[PDB]
């Protein structure tokens, strides 16, 4: 099977900024005429909605910012100048042969300054105690770019079992992320413990805040 | 409008099979190949196999020869897909599309999720994450509810009912290990408000007529 | 000294004919202008000659279905300042087979083309035709 | 330098044989004496060596009709002093199609001719090949 | 000027694969060793280039007995650090004629192969493609 | 002997659809291809197609393959053709013929004359084109009988009887605009006779019973 | 389609006289060993009879004065010495390829000198004119050779809309023609105008005998 | 052990015809393509043809076209061999093989006589081939029986009821023409002994119940 | 059909000795890998069992001293040194083609001294002639080679119309033949004539012992 790479994975670009992403096949596929390359623009909850095919003609409906080039094993597609509607997620995908295969796709995420996070941990609700199960929630408000180490460590244990982070698109406000690392003890486990606590490591903060209790 | 309507959500048990219908209008029915793609939590889209429909004839994607049962109803300008023994890896949301030569593939269904797990229906349990010194930066502090074990999705979440809807994040779920979904809703007030201000979450897990109202107080 | 051939692979069409499609994609073979593929309809040649002329078919169908008379396929050639022509023809009967059945179908023969002249394969009804990898495709090579 | 090579088109014929016979007419191919077709049978080489054979042929004919057995054709090669022989033979299963419905038929292969070799296609009832325009066909080139 | 060809014959085997063996006997083809017949399953070129590549399949069958789905025959290749990869194939639906009816198949192209190439007939059940003398063939020339 | 013996003469109103038999004998009916050839009035010779008899198989000329339908019936040695929807320019002499190899056609049948027209069967008009001056160049006048609209041919016609063929001339059959023919025959005679001699033209339309006698007179 | 043109169209030879009709393929069609072109005689009311087959070669039964050669596109059939019988009209065609199609045909016409014809006018039957169609017959008797123009003039109006000419095939005694001109008005038209006639050019005539009446 | 069983032996009248079956056992039926040999008397071993049993395929000997009929039963893993109008030629052993990749032939089934004569079941006839000084070379005597006209065979032949087997050389069957067989049992002993010792000859014919004693004298 | 000359028809050895027979193909049917061609053996009264196929394998079974090689249209099979099971009829047979044909065959026969033959003549029985038939047994008793020549003559009159030869395997004592020639005459032609008398030729013998009797 053919194997397309695009990248970057993410583009974060401002409204107003021309981005270009650019596809990749693991071999040829463009010939004489054509360049059997299509690419996708996929929004959350919605399907891909064609916009160029063979490489470079814009699907019908679409937008005159939205375009192509490339050929063989090299694609890109670019918005002359990104429109809110325009962020989302980007497919490039062939039809050289059968099976036809996307690439992993690009993430057109909105560029904005940077911003620390503001963690704040919370624990166990006495009430879901009495049910022998013990999550400790740690929780990084409105932080961007989206790259965020969370750590956790109970009883000075770095913890590595298990743990289950969930994050939020960019805010439609500030365009930014919010993330929450979930550690899980059993209610023994962690009425077995003193100090719980979930490090987090990322761009903003000048260095690895770390947040923690004790039972 | 050239327009195609995939069939409604389907949760099923491991092993069972499941037949998905795609209903195409707005052109020539039989004049287009017809697709299937997968899409899966986070995982990408993948091309499951194509069906001529005026023919009946079709076209697999090996890594599906197994799982898949391409079939059309010309006269009812209809395509199916029958995903047989299901394993858990089988969940996703597949998409009907028409392809334009087999080549472009150029309008898409609605998709449908196909969610398969052991689990059987149930509500949620909520508990308190309630503002405290350890959750207090700033003049500011964090609060919300965490909706435990349900199944399957949706569980929607709001604040006092409706008037609470700044600085919520209300998370997407996340399959723990076991087999139910487990979402925290948070929000973020003014600290020196926990006094006079009250909060509540508003849990409501229609898959079970479930519903809790959560008082979420400074524990 | 320049070898001339041209494997093309079939390619599904919504456009109106009952001439097949082929496309320059997949394992094929092009080996140089000398042959070109044009409209996506025909192989068109510049050198004058013999040239071992083929195309593979095969098709999805029923009896009943659209049933009517057989299935056939021709290679067709148009040369310059003549009428079309037909140069070979296969024809099967339509299986039971339900949804459809496959058959496939097979035409070579050597022929001496003039320059400029150029082939097309065409069916009674391409609706059908399959596309799946390495059913039908089309193609020449010069002698 | 001098390709040899020749298309050689079907021919209807009251004869008595299961050998079919060919005619040197429409768009046929016959580059040189150096293949010749000779008794409207077989086709003959003059020079030893390699040469690519083939045989389209396509028939009509009914299931209970002839019924029998199926219908098969052979490209058969009659070098001198030498017996005959098979070299290639395909054979399909009457189809029910009212009055006849066709069925087509193909076979190639590469081969080695001592000079003064000859082939010739031989079918089980010649009585219901079909000769329509572009339908049966036999030939050889020579690499 | 040193020819590359190779006409093999059909062999019946009681292996277990759905890929036809081939015997270098009968009246058979083989210019030499820049082209090698190995394993009695697949042919194997030493030299890059262009290839004209064809495997005539008849088989006999049923249409319950197996019944299932078609009986489809693939040409693949297989070049050295490649996965294989179809190039042709051709597909019939099995006869009634008990105990089985005959049908044959046949598929040619020209290709590209690059050194060290290497190709072979694969079909859906060998149990049943046709060895009598003549039938079952597969070979390729290069130009 | 070997032969081809055609079906009966069809006169039928545009649209409608005929059936032509031939029924061969003297050889072996399955040996050869028959074909068929049109031929009208003043028109040429025109192949309409091939039948094998053995088989069922045809082949048509391009220009007809809409017009005919060959068939046969190997049991009574016998082929078929079937012209529909008849226009006019569809009215000619059909032959069938016994092809040699497909080559030269060495054997036909005697011809089916299809004449497809609106119009009906009616008998025709006679007047004299009686001598006069304006017709009597040197010692001999001309005379006869001009046989006007009727349907379809043949008409026969004669003078006296009988007793007068010398000097007759009676014409082909024309198709007048309109439906029906119009043919005139005439006869030259020395003028002194006109007086001790008569004359009588006897047109006989059998397609409709009708027969006439007129006396031409030189009026 | 290949198309065959045959010539002369009219041969008149006189029995005891050689005669060679010539045939015409719009493009080859003998190759290395046979020619694939046929003749057959027509005669009046009757089908065609094979003559000659594959160009040169007679068919069973055809007398031996029948002969015929040619190859690629050009082919003559000859009469070694015309007899009575022979005189028909005669067509070549061919069999390279479906369809197979026949030449325009040649009559062999009987020679005979030339011979003007009689012209004689006939004007409305009175009974005829009791039926509101007046035609008028202008007769030309016993003539040769056959090409015989013959305009009509109503009141000095060259008429050219509608006349119906009709034929008669050579005389069996003086191998002459006899035509037959009809125009044909109606009953009001006729009435209408004065004087009616019908001119005929001929090469027998030294010129132009023109035949009129007036009402 | 992979063995294939042929059926008993066949005497059948000339014209007639006889299916031969051969059940195989011991490894999978249908991947093996059975053959069918032919071995007459003296003559050599010919193939007759093949069948795929999988398949119900088959391939002749053009030399046997006509004769044979291979067809087979999957289920019970059987082949059956029909001859038919068989002339007197025909008679010989029939063997089933299995062909190992339709090669070598690797495995032998017993062999079937087939026997085809329009003689009929019938004793033998014997006669003492008595000794004489004709007969007497040296010390020694020859002596013994001839078992003549009988049919088919085998005519098992002993001598004085067993103890009697040195010496003893009994002769292989020879069709004399007429239908019938005929051998001759034959033994040496010393001429010294024709006196004091006595020998008798038992000639059994089971295919006819016939047994026979002959006292071979010294006339 | 390909045709397969198997040599010495009869290969006379001895246990211990060494054995090689020799096939041959009418054409080549060894390609480029695998020569086909297959040998047998064959007892009396039993069916071949396969010792080598293609040319030089063993079968699986088959004891180690038979072998065989050959290429193209030569083959040959051979024991290393005979036993007494070795001892058999042996056949070459190819599958180049269809039909797979085999060699004439090769009997392994038992080497012993020469070994002249006793010869004894049985006139007709008595009770024999009873039946209007009359039949004359010779005997040749335990001789060796097989080679024996046994003309009959009758009055005089060399016979040759009708006497049936019968022989029987080497013996399991002597490994010696014993022929069994029968004249038959009609207890007429018996009875018409005073002489029978069969003459044998063979090695052993110094010469033609003939053996007659008077009736
Ligand atoms: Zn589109
Ligand atoms: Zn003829
Ligand atoms: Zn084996």
């Amino acid at each position: 099977d053919i194997v397309l790479t695009q990248s970057p994975a993410t583009l974060s670009v401002s409204p107003g900024e021309r981005a270009t992403i650019s596809c990749r096949a693991s071999q040829r596929v463009s010939s004489s005429t054509y360049s059997y390359m299509h690419w996708y623009q996929q929004k959350p909850g919605q399907p891909p909605k064609l916009l160029i095919k063979y490489a470079s003609n814009l699907e019908s409906g679409v937008p005159a910012r939205f375009s192509g080039s490339g050929s063989g094993t090299d694609f890109t597609l670019t918005i002359s100048s990104v429109e809110p509607e325009d962020f989302a997620t980007y497919y490039c995908q062939h039809s050289w042969e059968i099976p036809p295969t996307f690439g992993g796709g690009t993430k057109l995420e909105i560029k904005r300054t940077v911003a620390a996070p503001s963690v704040f941990i919370f624990p166990p609700s006495d009430e879901q105690l009495k049910s022998g199960t013990a999550s400790v929630v740690c929780l990084l408000n409105n932080f961007y770019p989206r790259e965020a180490k969370v750590q956790w460590k109970v009883d000075n244990a770095l913890q590595s079992g298990n743990s289950q982070e969930s994050v939020t698109e960019q805010d439609s406000k500030d365009s930014t992320y919010s993330l929450s690392s979930t550690l899980t003890l059993s209610k023994a486990d962690y009425e077995k413990h003193k100090v719980y606590a979930c490090e987090v490591t990322h761009q903003g903060l000048s260095s690895p805040v770390t947040k923690s209790f004790n039972r | 409008q050239v327009q195609l309507v995939q069939s409604g959500a389907e949760v099923v048990k491991p092993g069972a099979s499941v037949k998905l219908s795609c209903k195409a209008s707005g052109y020539i029915f039989t004049s287009y190949y017809m697709y299937w793609v997968k899409q899966a939590p986070g995982q990408g889209l993948e091309w499951i196999g194509e069906i001529n429909p005026s023919n009946g004839d079709t076209n697999f994607n090996e890594k599906f020869k197994s799982k898949a049962t391409l079939t059309v109803d010309k006269s009812a300008s209809t395509a199916y897909m029958e995903l047989s023994s299901l394993r858990s890896e089988d969940t996703a949301v597949y998409y009907c599309t028409r392809s334009d030569g087999r080549n472009d593939m150029d309008s898409w269904g609605q998709g449908t999720l196909v969610t398969v797990s052991s689990a059987s229906t149930k509500g949620p349990s909520v508990f308190p994450l309630a503002p405290s010194s350890k959750s207090t930066s700033g003049g500011t502090a964090a609060l919300g509810c965490l909706v435990k074990d349900y199944f399957p999705e949706p569980v929607t979440v709001s604040w006092n009912s409706g008037a609470l809807t700044s600085g919520v994040h209300t998370f997407p779920a996340v399959l723990q290990s076991s087999g139910l979904y487990s979402l925290s809703s948070v929000v973020t007030v003014p600290s020196s408000s926990l006094g006079t201000q009250t909060y509540i979450c508003n849990v409501n897990h229609k898959p079970s007529n479930t519903k809790v109202d959560k008082k979420v107080e400074p524990k | 000294n320049p070898q001339i051939a041209a494997h093309v692979i079939s390619e599904a069409s919504s456009k109106t004919t009952s001439v097949l499609q082929w496309a320059e994609k997949g394992y094929y073979t092009m080996s140089n202008n000398l042959v070109t593929l044009e409209n996506g309809k025909q192989l068109t040649v510049k050198r004058q000659g013999l040239y071992y002329i083929y195309a593979q078919v095969t098709f999805c169908s029923n009896r009943e279905a659209s049933s009517q008379a057989p299935f056939i396929a021709s290679l067709c050639l148009k040369s310059p300042g003549r009428f079309e022509r037909i140069l070979l023809r296969a024809a099967n009967t339509h299986s039971s087979a339900k949804p459809c059945g496959q058959q496939s179908i097979h035409l070579g023969g050597v022929f001496e083309l003039q320059p400029g002249a150029s082939v097309f394969v065409n069916v009674t009804d391409p609706s059908q035709v399959s596309h799946g990898t390495g059913f039908t495709s089309f193609g020449l090579l010069k002698l």
